């Protein structure tokens, strides 16, 4: 019932950061993030403790939603051509330094 | 009718307009703020205002 | 930041974004012909707004 308590939680705060009901794709932000690549897929248990982790960093741990970033994507030499691996989410400061690198799996 | 009816169901339009005139995105923004303040605006100049302007 | 400004429809020219190699590796919206305008003549701004734009 916990990956229905993550929206039980996240669906009763004023401050609407992000938005999870595991219907049918219902997954935003507040656009204050820098978001670069598309979400609105929900494809597994990612999206889900990611969005409870923007909403663990925005309130309560309170940093700037206008910092941080979801996503991004680097251009390394890589095992794959294509993946580029990408920067699950990460906190930033006012000088633009990422602060927490953080990766969130299932 | 009443003129809290009037204020109401302009107070809707407003915040209507404030999602894709003003494209306000916070809903709580939306909330907490009205066409007239109630106080310095008098209900009956709104109503007039409607009347005329209808 | 450029995506800031969301206006509803899909010609939203104010949006866009993209470094540039010349101007410090910052955000340039490369679409606008002419630019009018009469800034303020002493903005000063909040201990807090100016942290937001370095």
């Amino acid at each position: 019932n916990w990956q229905r308590i993550v929206e039980a939680k996240l669906e009763q705060q004023k401050h609407k950061v992000a938005e999870i009901s595991l219907e049918n794709g219902t997954v935003n932000y507040s656009k204050k993030i820098k978001h670069n690549r598309n979400l609105k897929a929900l494809t597994g248990d990612e999206e889900i403790v990611r969005a409870f982790l923007i909403d663990r960093l925005v309130n309560e741990l309170d940093y700037k939603p206008e910092y941080l970033e979801t996503e991004k994507e680097y251009t390394i030499k890589g095992g794959h051509s294509k993946i580029n691996p990408r920067v699950d989410v990460l906190v930033k400061d006012d000088k633009g330094n990422p602060f927490f690198f953080i990766e969130v799996k299932a | 009718e009443s003129p809290q009816k009037l204020f109401d169901r302009i107070n809707a339009l407003y915040k209507r307009a404030l999602r894709e005139q003003l494209n306000v995105t916070d809903e709580q923004k939306i909330a907490e703020d009205n066409v007239i303040n109630r106080n310095k605006f008098p209900l009956n100049k709104l109503v007039y205002t409607v009347q005329a302007l209808e | 930041p450029f995506r800031f400004y969301v206006k509803e429809t899909s010609p939203n020219y104010l949006e866009t974004a993209s470094p540039d190699a010349l101007y410090g590796d910052k955000e340039v919206n490369g679409k606008f012909d002419v630019v009018v305008s009469n800034p303020p003549f002493s903005v000063d701004l909040d201990t807090q707004t100016q942290r937001e734009v370095r």
